[PDB]
Formats: structure tokens, C-alpha cells, sequence
């Protein structure tokens, strides 16, 4: 017979001991551990909500891949990707390039806790999380690999994060800040709690649904499977936060959550928002990006923050408001600067789509609809040349994204500048500038693409030069997803 | 316009079609793209400095660590198929030996031997788990990291076996202290202090090269020969066929770790000067390994002989690598 | 050459716009309009474009030159429609 | 370490022994064994071409189901079956009802060899084949089970073979003759060699392709997986035949092959032929039923028959000729009598389709096209009542299928009658009558649907009564697949 | 018009939603639809007569055999998952015990014991394989047949283990005749003639009910207690831990066969008169089982005791079923 | 009642057709035509339908009755277009 798991589980995490041949601080350096004065004994109260043992893991994860890889091989020669909507295809290329290697990097972020966490239970769970991200990085390379002969863009699934293309810089800015350069406790909070439990756990659920709605079962199976692993290791932040509040560190806990959530939000506003409000066909849009955020992200954050004795971030209302603008600014930026990304941005501003947008965002056409009016007329009158840039947009020195906002009638674009130690910084929001000020030593000498351009680090110092600097060439350089098909509807 | 390739662009230049292993495991670390500023933040952050000092400035050098290849070519998908089979074997043993009451027929002398020399290893195994997971996050190439990734999982696997087994033992012999006394034994029994000092010091060797050497080349063979080989061989003799078989089943993982470690050293020896760098680290750590083996095996029956064989077998591991 | 950030009225994004230290607010505003007017902002012949520092709100004289307004490189300026 | 399979395989089949407490004939009764005078030692030369051991089997078959069931669950809620072409849907309903329980019955046919075969190697391979058909019967029940709430017709996946609906009688006639009532050696020949290796091995390959072409990946995965098992146990007949020829039984071997092949052909002409020439959309037709037969079935039979020292059946040329008629007769019969089957027969005689038919079968419209002309006019002129029967067609007393052939200009319908022991029998071909005559004691007192009707066993003795007798009611009763949509093309 | 149901029409009338097991295993035999003419051919064919006499006219009666349910509820899909796990365990044992040279340390006396009492079982196991596969094709219900289907696979499984193991033994002890002498031992060693007579006669009991009784209720418990329980228990004592564990692993399949056999008898006892029908068959076959056990176990060391325990344990199987 | 199998000219299938032992070949042919003409065989007013035993080919007289032709029940008969 076998023992019941509950009868022996505790022993698997009864691994802390009192160092003697080296000191505790030597064994667990604060910069990597982040125990923050809390005793080892106190960190031992850490108790993971989702437990799992080695044997259960290898068995269950074996079947998950058996299924995912079996689905992929069964539909392989079906070549769905060839008849899929360009908005969808673009959605996948953006997804893989932006995330494949960050998934792999997350295994190191997990390894950080697995090694330096004073909480024994956190160390084992992080070992499994490490294994999960290893899977995620690998499976999200194996799948897109199937399309490399279709377009060079699929090569960015692997190449993207190795380039200085602006979106790649933005991604690395986020990820490195949240998980690669933080102590163990900080990672469990900013990454597993704030980003995974807070955003991706649900996003992936919605992504898997859209893939299914798009007819891409291979991709839907992929995302669903990955999501089940995330739902498991994302739990690590909860207990860390309780322990910090439970002691004398509620402020530190609060500050990390505030930073983490805002940064996750910014990245989210450029990578997900545009997709559901413009790339997914109108008939396949369940809800708007704003609705999705409220019904599946904001209510949960408040829920969670309450159970932990934490407060809503000071920027919560602004955040609530920004759900009506930000992602529209990000989409317009990406589309207008489409040759600077590796996927084909879908305009999504046809008559049918334009009213859907006014319906979901009253006041859209009065503001955003304006910029799009000009762009549309130019295309109708044979002036494409005016729908692509001849300069670089101002980049935020925190989220490394373009500083944009409400245009047209209700114009309200602003720049929260800041001069620090003889240099001028630009921020796309109050929160972005705050993130910097509360911890300037962490971002001080970093330079965004524009800073580098202004410093002469991009040569030749012109558009063509900026493109080579970002490793972009015709073939991968983005253009309108539906090849301006949506223009015919305007005479 | 760029024409699509048949494989990843960084693999375009191979004579043979890339394997799944190469497709999902190569050139994935991006922190090595900017040695002057590994992470996309201020170049003076503590973590920026940690990677420059412990990864980039390691004396163990090579112009292309990304060229490393795992001889077993493990990927997550094949790692699980492999281990799920091995766990079906081990878990089957637990279940069926339990069924025939294997523990009840162990002698009192042996049960006490298990309390002192067997169950406390949960601390040493987790220590190796910590040791290898650190190698994971500081190694210069994704193919090297992955080997450390799977090895970490195996270490957690050994810990797990031990944890489960400690529970079963505490059930049939509740007065021995199984499950409760391991920590104090690991911390105070002279038989364990050799290994404890070794791993505690090894755990703070931050240089990726020295970490690899201290953990994979020196500490592990010493732990594997003492705890799996010797204690396991003794278990068989004393009528404990479960531990005898369990230890041999774990040796299989240990042998796989040796295989990739041997490959990494081989690659390292391609560059002039690395052999000397490795021998200097081995020369530094070997003395602690000897001490660990002596303190452990001497306390075992026919102790002196266990010491000679362990020392000999562990040194043979490095000899076969050219050192 | 002197770089400034253009936050053109009615547009959605602030952008990099190279100007000369000799240009006048009028000429600066003309270099900014190039990247906004007819690209994503309707012209307004019935009005005048003015240049004001975005931070404090200061409005500069049409004939005043970049070099006199002081300004910090990359300084953000609002280009607005007036009379 | 492990031994190489080749080092120990032989021992797994070194199981024959010399009985002592009972006699060999008692242990291996001739009626079940069919050793036919050949010694046990001589039967021991049996050597299977495809070997497999228990451990390999359970491991490989475990993964086959992991994949098939994983595909099915991933596409389940996608509900492809709801947007699939009616010809396809009908193809599946016909497939399941006609084969699910015959697949299960085949496990008993395998069990017959596993127990009564004097060849040790045949006994083990039959044990695995038994397991294969157990899988096939079960998996082909589990899959259609998913659609029972969509239509009662899906219930026939289980019910069909329990009824006296004519197609069910036809199927049981074939299967019971070939595998349920024959000695072990006879089963290995007539079933695994003649039917599986000869017809289904390739058919399933083509079926899986069409499913893929139809967009039904769940079904394509199903058929592909099953096919791999068949490809394995279908090998059993080869060695049996060699041993019989190798000794003094080439005639007996020849006679079984001739019978088996013709009967397989007849069933095949009604169940598969119509499907590929009329139910599969025109744009998805790779080749014609006749082409498929020549390129994938006839050449192989000759190939095989040569390697074994056997001759082509005496009816080979007629068979070759009949490829231009038979299945067209079966299709017209099924369609005209559509309310007597449980699926919706597709007419497949629209302009576009009619020339495809003339193209693949020159002289079609001159003959078959005639009957269809009248049927079409009647539908155009509001006389549907003349496109459904008011009588029963003459049923063959061997294959239990309607006696039909070339109509119209080149009219050539014939009936190979035979009076035996005071009774008149009807046969749809020379071969059908021969099958009966070479072994009359095997079919003598059997009665087909018409015989039963004429004997008063169907009451009330009219159409409505025949329908209840066959367990058919509105809802499952068949009608035109595309609801006469193809009629609009005729004014 | 007929409205679609939620389940198969023959299951429409259940309080709870049908399980996969019921969906794929119930009411599948169609030869029982026409007891006067089971097959769709002439009613006088030999096979028509065989099923009428051996299936339909069996004295073991019931109005609805299709109501039978396998207590383990095995379906092909779950049978393979289950056995693939067990084979990973057994094959793991083969591989790793081979690795530590388990066979080389067996004594000469034991090796000869293996030649006489162990390897010849490949004939008896295949005989059970034949015995159970016949039950498969003559049973009155598809749920009963399936149990016989999986049981047949297990018998082939035991044969296979034995075949593999005979090869390994012949490699380290080529002069014993492993692989070559089994047939003559099975046919002429007085130790085997008891079982041989039993199974040879049982193999010609064509009545499905008597076949079930002679094979599953009488012969199997006798074979399992003698070859798995006794010989396996002795193997453990003599230092052969491989056979000791192998036999116990097979006992798991044997125990599952007992579970469905017990369920079938239970169902049979619902009808008046069946208990008596079963006891009469048991009373007829039991004497041959006793003879088989005596001839086998008496030749083993401490033989008389092996006889008493085997007889007792096998009889207990039927007692727990109410006979 | 007497059953015969109708193999109507130009049709594709032979079918069951109940007739009377009194009917004449003409009336038999009329009962057969019912199940073929206008169902899947074009009429031919410019011709006459004849009844002949399918096996030996014998052609029966239009006015001859079923009972005289002998015939075995279920006997197959060809119904053909003539003059
Ligand atoms: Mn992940
Ligand atoms: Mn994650
Ligand atoms: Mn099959
Ligand atoms: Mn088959």
C-alpha cells in the first residue's frame, strides 16, 4: 500500500537547518534572499495553498505534453495558419516573439526563489515552477517553429528578445525589473502575485478562448495546458505577502505590489489591449478590453488586496480611468509605426468596427476617431506616405513605451518630465515617474531607444539606421494586417 | 525582402536538420548579449554586478558556451517520460514491499543505522537541490542551465523518496524519532559534519565555474559514493532490499549528471588554461570531500574499507574526465 | 541642432523633433506640424500655431529663437492652435 | 540491462505440448481448429512477420489512446459535426452503425484463433488482435456517443446490428460467414488476409484522408490510429496460407480466398463505393471508387496471390468489369429506398457531379443517368411520391443485397436463380450463386428480408409493417442528405 | 419523429449518467438476439449448434446476463494505463536486478529448483491464456466476455515474464537446459502431472458456465497458490528476490480475476438453483485441483506444509463467494 | 395472390411484384410497370409490354394467365418493350 500524501508531505519541506561552517547571511545573501529581517523560523510559517510531490508532477506533466504535442501533430498538415485571419496570425507572432524567451528567463526567476528563499515550502514550489517555465519556454519555441518556412517573422519567436527592436526593449525592461534583478521574496510578490495571479492567469484563459473562436485548436490547446501550470506556481506570492504584513513590513509589501501592478498594466496595455479591440474580428469579440479588465482583473486585485490586509494602490482611480484611453494610444502608435515591429498590425477602424468602438468607448470617434480620419482620407487619396512616420515618438523612461493619450477634441496628452542629476527624463504617466523616484538608483543610467538615438549610438542617425539597429529588414517589417482592405469601405 | 528559413536563423548553417533538443534549448539566455549591462536597467544594480563578477569574469573561459550540448539531450518532454517510468518503478517498489511487510522484518540494529545514516540525508539532498539550482541561474549558456535544471529536479526527487520513506519508518518504529530527529543528527552527529561543512561552504561559491566544480565534480561524487553506493551496498547485506534498490535507482540520475559534467569539462579543455583552472578548484575542494567521506563511512560497519572505496570511486570520476 | 519633444494639439503622441538653436517659435512650430498636420491632425488655416513649454505652461513669443528660450535638450513643448 | 527482443522472443511462442489426459482432437476440435490433417509440428512453422511482446503492446497502445482521446476532447465543444457537410455526417453514421459492433464481434473471431490455432505464434498474435478489436469496438462507441443528443441516428452506432434493418442483415451475413462461424485457420484466411489486408487496411487509409479533407480531425485521428492496429494483426492469414499450400491443401486455400474476396467485395460495393462517388463533395474527390479499387486493392490482391503460389479467382475479369456498374446500382437502390436505412443518402447527381461521373465512368448518363433523369423530373414537377418505393426490391440470397445492375440504354440486369431442394433462390451475380453451391449446407435454410416477407413473418404485411420490423421510425428513417438542394439546378 | 436521447437507448432509464465503462461495454453481443439461430446463416451449421449447446443451454441460468458489471470496470483504455504502470515496475526490476548481477549470486541448488518448478510454467500460463480466451468467446454477455478478455491478456503477460526470465537464466547457467527442457519437464515430471491433467481436462469443458468454474474458480486459485504464493514465498527465502517480487506482482492480476469471478457468482446466486449448479461443478473439479497441488508442492522443500496452505487458501477463495 | 420478381426493361433493379393467379401477362406487366414506369423508366406509348420467363427466355402470350404459365413462386420475369 501507499501512504496518503497528507501523512508525509510536511517532511518534503522540513529542510531548513542552522548553518555553522558559514553564516546565515553568507548562505542567504540579503540581496538575493530578501528575508528583510524576518527570522528563518518566521519564514517557515510559509504554507503553499497548492501542494504537489515529485511523482505526481512528472506523471501529470507527462500527460499534459502527450496531449498538447498530440493535438499539434494531428493538425500539423492541416495548415490552419494559412487560412487563418491575418489579425490572428499577427496575434500569434506577437505572442511568441514577445514571450517565448521571457518564459525561459522566468525559470531563472524561479531558480532565484528555489535557492535563496528562506521559506522551505517556497523553495520546493519554486523548483516545480522552474520546471514549468522550462516547459513554457520550450513548448512555445517548438510550436511556432512549425511555421519558419512560411515567414521570417516566425523566427522572431526566438530572435525578438535578442534584438533592440523597441517592443523587445519594453519587454526586457518589464521582466528584468520584476523577476531577473530582484531578491527572492521580491520575485514571489512582483512576479507570481502581481503579474501571473493578477494578469496572465486570466489573460491566457481568454487567449485560449479566442484561439478556439478563431479556429486554431493547436494554439488553444497550447495556451490551455500552459495555463494549468501557471495556475499552480502563481500561488507563491500570497504567503510571502502574508508573512511580510504579519510582521513589520506592510509598507514594503505595498510598494512592491504597486510598482509590479502598474508595470504589468503598462506592458499589458500595449500587448493585449490592442489585440482584443482591433485584431480579433468584430464578430469574434466577446467583450472589450476595458470590460475584460474590470470583470476579470480589477475586481480580483481588490479582492486579493483585501484578504491580505493591503490597500488599493494610490493610482487606482487613474488606472480605472486610463482603461478608456491608454491601449487606444498604444494601438495607434504601433499601427502608425508598424514597420518597427515584427508582426502586421491590424487597423481595425472600418465602419462596422468604428461604431463597435464608439459603443464600447463612448467618445471614441470624437477623439481617437479623429486621428484615424486623417489617416483614412490620406489612404483614400493616394497618400500612404503620410500614414507612416519620419521621426521617432517620445519613449517613456520607465515602461519604455510611447508617451500617448487622448487626441482630437478632448485632447489631453501629457508628459510627466523629471530632471535628475543633470538629465531630463520623460514619463507617460504619474505612476511611471513615481516608480522611478521611489528607486532611482535602479533606473538612473539606463537609456531608452530615443536616448540612444540622441546620444549618437544609432548610426546612420536616421530611420533606415534605426531599423538596422533594431535588426529589422523587409520581410519581417510590419505593415497593415489586412493589406488596407478596410479602405475600400471609404469610397 | 528576407526569405523564410528551414530552421531558426542561429541554426541556419548546419549540415543536418536540427533536433527538437536544439530547437528548444539553444541560445536562449539574453543576459549575455550585453556583458557590460546584462539586464535592461541601470548598470549598477546589485544583480548587474553579480552576473558580471560571477558569470562573466569567471576564470573558466570559452568563446562560445552556447555550443555546449547535453549528451543525453534532455528536454522537458523527454525528461518527464523518462522519470515517470523510473517513478513507476520506485513507487511500485514502495507499494509492494510495503504489502509484504518489508519494514517489519528489519532488525533493531539496522533500524537505528537507518535513523543515523539514512533519513538525515533529506537535508543533504535538498542542499544539493539548492546547489544545482544555483548553477542553473548563473551558468553562461542555456544548454548548460537546462542540465542544471533537470539535475535540480532529480535532487528534489531523492529528497522526496527520503521524506516518504521516513514516514513509513516512523510508522513501524515510532520510538526511534524518524521524522523528528533528522535535523539534530544532520547538525550534530560527527558522522555528518564532514559533508555538512563541505556543502555549506560549497553553497557560497558564487562563481559559476567554481560552483559547477565544487557541486558537480567534487561534492556530488563524494555524496553519491558514500550515501548511495556504500550505504546502499550495506543495506543489501543487512536485508534491506528496498533501500538497496532505491539507492541504485537514484544512482541512475547521479550517473546522468556525471555524463553532462564530463561533457562540459571536455568542452572546457578545448581552451588552453582551463584544465589548470579546474584542477586548482578541485585541489581546493577535494580535501573537504575526503573529510566528508571519512567522517561518514568510518562510522559505518567495516568503515575503513568504505572509506577507501568511496575515495577511490569518486576520484575515478574526475580522472576519466582528464581532471 | 537642438532636440525637443513635440506634443502637438489634437494629436495622440509626443514625438522627437529636431530644430535649430536659431529657429523662432514660429519655425519650430512649423517643423513640428510637419510630423502631425495632415498625418493625424486636420489643418487650421484660420489659426496660428504657438509654442509653449509643457512643464510650466510658459508661452513663448512667435519671433523668439530657441537659443533665447533657454530650454533643456529634449524639453517637451506644446504646439497649439491660436490667433 | 535488458535483453534484445530477438534473444528471447521465440520462447513466448514455444507453447505447444503433446496432450495425454485428453486427445489432441478433443483439445483441438477440427470444427474449431481446422488443422485439416496438417500436423502440430507442421503448423509450428508458422512465423508471424510482425512480432510484438506484452510490454511493448501495453506501452504503445497506451499512447495511441492518449492521443486519440486527447484530440477528441480538444475539439469536442468545437462541434464540427454541426457545420460538416451532410454527406460527411451521413458517412460517419453509416460507418459507426455498420461497424462498431462488428469490430467488437471480431475480438471473438480473434479469440477463436487464440484458442484453437495449432500454430503457437498465431495464438499469441490473435490474443493481441483480440485486444485490438476490443479497442476498436469500444473507441467507435465512445466517439459517436458524443452526438446522441444531436440525432437519434447516432444511437444506431449501438443499435444497428441488433436490428433486422436490411443493411444490418447484410453486414451480419458477411461477418458471421467470414469470422464468427469458421474454424480458426479459415478465420485467419477469410478475415485477416482477404478482408483486412485485402480491403480495410487501405480503405481506412483513404477514409482517414477524406475525414481530414472534410475538416473532421477528430474522426481522421480516430481512423488513423485504428488503422495502425489493423496493419499489425491483419498479417495472420499470410503464414496460414503458406502452410496450407506448402502441404496438400492449395485448393481449399484457394476456395476460401475466392469466397472471402467476393463477399468482401459485395459488402464493399454498397458501403464504400457509394460514399466516394456520391457523398463526398465533388471538390474533395481525389479519385473515383473504381480508380481507388485498381490502384489500391486489385493490384495488391494479384501481388499477394502470386507470392503465395495462388491463382487469381475464376471471377477476376467479371470483377474487373463490375467496377463500372455494381456500386452505382447499390447507390441508386439505397437512395431510392432511403427511408429503409438510418442515415441520409446523398443523391450526388447534380450537373457538376453528373459530368464527373461521365468523366470517371464513360457511358454513365447513357445508362445510370437515365433512371436519375426520371427521378429528377418528378422532383422538379412536384411528384416526390414517385421517388420513394411502394414495394421491396429483390434481395440476393448470398450477400443479402438488392439484385441490380446496368439500366437505361445498355440495360443488362440479370438474376442467377437456382432451385434447390424445392426452393427458388435469387443471386445478384454468378459468384454469389457459386458461393452457395460450393457449400449449400451453410446457407440453405437462411431467409433474407424478402423471403421473410413472403412467408408472412412481417406483420402487418406492408411497407409500414416492414419498417417497424426493421426497427425504423421517423427521425432515424433516411431521406435526401442535402434536402433536395441539388434539385434547384434543374429549373 | 424520434427525439434524440442523452445516452444509448438501452441505457435510457438510469438514474445516474452512464460511465465510460457502461457506454463502451454493455449489450454488445448480437448472437444472443436469436437463440434459435445465433448467426445470420443456416441454423444447422456446426457453430450454430455449438453456441446453442454450450452457451444457451448451460445449466447456470439468468434472465439478464447483460446486467453484469465488472467491479473493476476495466475498459481497454484503463487496462493499458494500469498494466503499463505495472510493467514499468516489473521491467524496471528486470533491468536493475540484472545490473547488480542478481542471478549470479543464486545457489546451484536454487537454480535447479528454478529449472524444475519455475520455467516450465510457461506451458501452464499459456494454458490458462487458452482457457480464459475460450471463456471470452462462449460467455452470454459482453461485460462477462471483456473480463475474460483482459484476463487473457494478463495470462499472456505471465507467460511473457517467464519467457524473458528463462532467457536470462539460460545465459548465466547454460548447462541447466533453461529454454530447452521445459516441455519435457511439463510433460513428464510427476510434480507437474497433477496440474497438467487438471488443465488439459478443464480445457475441453465447453459449457460456458463449467468453463468459468473449472478455469476461474477451481484451476486458477490452485495454480496461483502453488506457483505464485508458495514458490514465490520460497523464492524470497532462498535469496531470489526477483522471483519473490515478480510473483507478487502477478498475484495482483490474479486478485483482480478473483474479484470479477466473485461478482459473477454473486449475480448467479440471485437465481434459485445456480448455487447448486456451481457446487456440483466445483465438486467435480476440486479433486483434480487437490491432486495438482499435492503433486507440485510435495516435491518442494517443506512440501507437506506447502500443500496444506495452498489447499486452504484456494478453498478460501470459493468460500468467500458463498461457494 | 402469387409473387414474382420484376426485371423491368431499362430499370436497374429486380423487384417483388404481387400478381394474381388469374391475371394475364398483360395485367401482370401492368402491375410491374407501376413500380418502374415514371419512377425510373420513361414510358413508351408507341410500344407494347411483354412478359417472358427470365431463366429460359420463354415469351408468354399477352392473354395467357399466370395460372397457366405454371411458374415457380418468386420466379423472375422480364417485362419488355415490343410491338
Ligand atoms: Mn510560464
Ligand atoms: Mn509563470
Ligand atoms: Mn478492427
Ligand atoms: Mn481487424
Amino acid at each position: 500500500s501507499m501512504l496518503k500524501r497528507e501523512d508525509w508531505y510536511d517532511l518534503t519541506r522540513t529542510t531548513n537547518w542552522t548553518p555553522k561552517y558559514v553564516t546565515e547571511n553568507e548562505l542567504f545573501p540579503e540581496e538575493m534572499s530578501g528575508a528583510r529581517g524576518i527570522s528563518m523560523e518566521a519564514w517557515e510559517k510559509y504554507d503553499e495553498p497548492y501542494k504537489i510531490t515529485y511523482p505526481e508532477y512528472v506523471s501529470i506533466q507527462r500527460e499534459k505534453d502527450s496531449g498538447a504535442y498530440s493535438i499539434k501533430a494531428a493538425l500539423e498538415r492541416d495548415g490552419f495558419v494559412d487560412r487563418a485571419d491575418p489579425g490572428w496570425v499577427s496575434t500569434m507572432q506577437l505572442h511568441f516573439g514577445a514571450i517565448a524567451l521571457e518564459e525561459y528567463a522566468a525559470s531563472t526567476a524561479e531558480a532565484r526563489m528555489a535557492r535563496f528563499a528562506k521559506a522551505p515550502g517556497n523553495r520546493n514550489m519554486a523548483t516545480f515552477g522552474m520546471m514549468d517555465e522550462n516547459r513554457h519556454g520550450q513548448i512555445q519555441l517548438y510550436f511556432p517553429y512549425a511555421n519558419v518556412k512560411r515567414s521570417r517573422k516566425w523566427d522572431w519567436a526566438h530572435k525578438a528578445i535578442h534584438t533592440n527592436e523597441w517592443a523587445a526593449i519594453a519587454a526586457r525592461s518589464f521582466f528584468d525589473d520584476m523577476m531577473m534583478t530582484r531578491d527572492s521574496v521580491a520575485v514571489s510578490i512582483m512576479l507570481t502575485f502581481a503579474f501571473e495571479t493578477g494578469f496572465t492567469n486570466m489573460q491566457f484563459l481568454g487567449l485560449a478562448a479566442d484561439a478556439a473562436e478563431a479556429g486554431d485548436h493547436t494554439f488553444a490547446s497550447l495556451i490551455s495546458s500552459i495555463q494549468t501550470d501557471e495556475s499552480r506556481h502563481a500561488q507563491q506570492g500570497g504567503p510571502s505577502l502574508k508573512i511580510l504584513v504579519e510582521n513589520g513590513k506592510k509598507d514594503e509589501a505595498q510598494q512592491m505590489v504597486d510598482v509590479a501592478i502598474w508595470r504589468s498594466w503598462k506592458l499589458f496595455s500595449v500587448l493585449t489591449g490592442p489585440i482584443m479591440d482591433y485584431y480579433t474580428p468584430l464578430e469574434s469579440r466577446n467583450q472589450s478590453f476595458k470590460e475584460f479588465m474590470l470583470e476579470w482583473i480589477v475586481a480580483q486585485f481588490e479582492r486579493q488586496l483585501l484578504d491580505l490586509g493591503l490597500d488599493k494602490p494610490w493610482y487606482w482611480d487613474q488606472f480605472m480611468q486610463d482603461l478608456d484611453e491608454t491601449h487606444h494610444g498604444m494601438h495607434l502608435g504601433v499601427w502608425y509605426w508598424r514597420p518597427t515591429v515584427w508582426w502586421d498590425p491590424a487597423a481595425g477602424v472600418s465602419p462596422e468596427e468604428r461604431e463597435w468602438l464608439e459603443e464600447k468607448y463612448p467618445g471614441w470617434n470624437d477623439t481617437w476617431g479623429q486621428c484615424w480620419d486623417v489617416i483614412t482620407d490620406n489612404l483614400v487619396n493616394g497618400k500612404p506616405e503620410l500614414t507612416v512616420p519620419e521621426t521617432l515618438p517620445t519613449i517613456c523612461n520607465m515602461c519604455n513605451l510611447p508617451i500617448a493619450h487622448t487626441p482630437g477634441n478632448k485632447w489631453n496628452v501629457k508628459d510627466y518630465q523629471l530632471e535628475y542629476e543633470g538629465r531630463l527624463y520623460h514619463f507617460g504617466s504619474e505612476a511611471d515617474r513615481w516608480c522611478f523616484q521611489i528607486d532611482p538608483e535602479r533606473y538612473k543610467n539606463h537609456t531608452n531607444l530615443v536616448d540612444r538615438f540622441l546620444k549618437g549610438e544609432i548610426q546612420p542617425a536616421d530611420l533606415a539606421g534605426a531599423l538596422m539597429y533594431m535588426s529589422l529588414e523587409p520581410g519581417v517589417m510590419g505593415d497593415d494586417a489586412h493589406d488596407y482592405e478596410w479602405v475600400k469601405a471609404y469610397q | 525582402a528576407l526569405k523564410p528559413l528551414k530552421t531558426w536563423s542561429h541554426l541556419a548553417g548546419n549540415r543536418r536538420r536540427p533536433s527538437e533538443y536544439e530547437v528548444v534549448s539553444t541560445n536562449l539566455h539574453y543576459f549575455t548579449d550585453n556583458p557590460e549591462r546584462p539586464w535592461e536597467l541601470d548598470s549598477n544594480l546589485p544583480m548587474q554586478t553579480w552576473y558580471k563578477k560571477y558569470c562573466f569574469d569567471s576564470p573558466l573561459k570559452h568563446d562560445d558556451w552556447n555550443a555546449f550540448r547535453d549528451p543525453d539531450q534532455l528536454v522537458y518532454r523527454t525528461y518527464n517520460l523518462l522519470q515517470d517510468g523510473q517513478e513507476s518503478y520506485v513507487q511500485g517498489l514502495f507499494d509492494q514491499l510495503n504489502d509484504r511487510g518489508h519494514d517489519q522484518m528489519l532488525t533493531r540494529e539496522w533500524v537505528e543505522t537507518l535513523a543515523r545514516f539514512y533519513t538525515p540525508a533529506r537535508y543533504l539532498f535538498h542542499a544539493l537541490q539548492m546547489g544545482s539550482v544555483y548553477i542553473h541561474q548563473i551558468a553562461p549558456a542555456s544548454t548548460i542551465t537546462n542540465c542544471a535544471t533537470y539535475e535540480t529536479a532529480d535532487h528534489l526527487r531523492w529528497l522526496t523518496h527520503t521524506a516518504y520513506r521516513t514516514r513509513e519508518l516512523a510508522n513501524c518504529y515510532p520510538d526511534v524519532g524518524f521524522g523528528k530527529r533528522e535535523r539534530d543528527v544532520w547538525e550534530n552527529d560527527p558522522a555528518w559534519q564532514g559533508f555538512r561543512e563541505l556543502i555549506e561552504k560549497a553553497l557560497i561559491a558564487w562563481d559559476w565555474g567554481e560552483a559547477f566544480t565544487a557541486i558537480n565534480l567534487v561534492t556530488k561524487p563524494a555524496v553519491e559514493e558514500a550515501l548511495l553506493q556504500q550505504l546502499g551496498s550495506l543495506a543489501q547485506s543487512e536485508g534491506d532490499t528496498l533501500l538497496g534498490l532505491l539507492a541504485q535507482a537514484q544512482k541512475r540520475d547521479a550517473e546522468r549528471h556525471r555524463r553532462w559534467s564530463s561533457a562540459l569539462v571536455k568542452m572546457a579543455l578545448e581552451k588552453e588554461g582551463n584544465r589548470e583552472v579546474l584542477q586548482k578548484w578541485v585541489a581546493k575542494w577535494e580535501p573537504l570531500a575526503d573529510k566528508a567521506i571519512e567522517a561518514y563511512c568510518s562510522a559505518l560497519p567495516d568503515g575503513e574499507n568504505a572509506i577507501v572505496e568511496a575515495k577511490s570511486a569518486s576520484r575515478y570520476v574526475r580522472q576519466m574526465m582528464g581532471l | 541642432t537642438f532636440p525637443i519633444m513635440s506634443n502637438f494639439e489634437r494629436d495622440f503622441v509626443i514625438q522627437l523633433v529636431p530644430v535649430d538653436t536659431e529657429d523662432t517659435m514660429d519655425q519650430v512650430a512649423e517643423k513640428c506640424a510637419y510630423h502631425s498636420i495632415n498625418r493625424r491632425v486636420h489643418p487650421q488655416p484660420e489659426k496660428i500655431l504657438r509654442v509653449r513649454r509643457h512643464e510650466d505652461g510658459t508661452l513663448f513669443p512667435r519671433g523668439m529663437i530657441v537659443s533665447d528660450a533657454g530650454l533643456r535638450p529634449t524639453e517637451t513643448l506644446d504646439i497649439i492652435f491660436m490667433d
